[PDB]
DNA sequence: TTTCATTATCGGAAGAGATTCAGAG
RNA sequence: UCCGCGGCGCG
DNA sequence: CTCTGAATCTCTTCCGACGCGCCGCGAAAA
């Protein structure tokens, strides 16, 4: 019921929101098309959490990924954005899970 | 000048000037290498016992 | 190819695509 | 030079520039593990510009 | 049967390949 | 400012 | 009746004088 194994080091089971099949399914044969997908959530844990699901969900190889933080609209930002990137940060996903 | 290149490709003459040198070296008809070169199939390199 | 950009809310991502 | 600081230019300045950009595409796609079709693909576009 | 928080809604000629027809066993 | 193309005419 | 080899067809590949005046065109990028 939990999803979640509290006696056997944390083991979880996520599963896709019911309401979400749609969503998930169209970023999966749209991936295809992509070259190097970047990841673009908030910079938080759970903009991170996030990020690191649909790395998941979509799956591939880990250099087929990339994490880009966006600051305001302006073409100084969006631009920016590509320019200086990065990749998920681990221990910020495992706060999150922590927390959930 | 020269360029290196991240793969290999073929030099067209050795193709298309009919009768085609690589397909004849390889006792293949052109056909299938015109295919494989512009990957519409695959050819096994290697197979034992398979 | 073409790059895959994937932001949490939609009516960011229409202005981003932008 | 042609007038009005434009340029006449022979084509073979317009094969190398297409061969250009099909390999520098297909080393950028290559070296961060793309999916297989489009590699593939490319690479039938960098045959195509050699050709 | 069932609880939590989070995110955001031309024509002509030659050559090569493929197909078909005739002759043999 | 060196090139190519399109048309026209001369033999 | 069934297969193999040669002929026949289909598809592919080349190549169609030589000089020389004119004319007016070619390309843009952020």
């Amino acid at each position: 019921r939990m999803g979640v194994d509290p006696w056997h080091n944390w083991e979880a089971h996520y599963e896709v929101l019911p309401g979400k099949e749609k969503v998930v399914s169209e970023l999966k044969q749209l991936a295809e098309k992509a070259d190097h997908i970047y990841l673009a959530t908030d910079l938080d844990r759970e903009g991170e959490a996030i990020a690191w699901h649909l790395r998941e969900v979509i799956g591939g190889d880990d250099a087929r990924y990339s994490r880009v933080v966006f600051n305001e609209i302006t073409k100084n930002a969006i631009r920016q954005a590509f320019n200086k990137p990065g990749e998920l940060n681990i221990d910020r996903v495992n706060a999150q899970q922590a927390r959930r | 000048g020269h360029i290196e290149l991240a793969s290999p490709t073929a030099h067209i003459w050795f193709l298309k000037s009919l009768p085609s040198r690589i397909g004849l070296l390889l006792d293949m008809p052109l056909r299938d290498i015109e295919r494989v070169l512009y990957f519409e199939s695959y050819v096994v390199i290697e197979g034992g016992m398979t | 190819g073409k790059a895959l950009v994937i932001v949490e809310s939609p009516a960011k991502a229409k202005t981003i695509n932008k | 030079p042609l007038d009005g600081g434009r340029f006449a230019t022979s084509d073979l300045n317009d094969l190398y520039r297409r061969v250009i950009n099909r390999n520098n595409r297909l080393k950028r796609l290559l070296d961060l593990a793309a999916p297989d079709i489009i590699v593939r693909n490319e690479k039938r576009m960098l045959q195509e510009a050699v050709d």
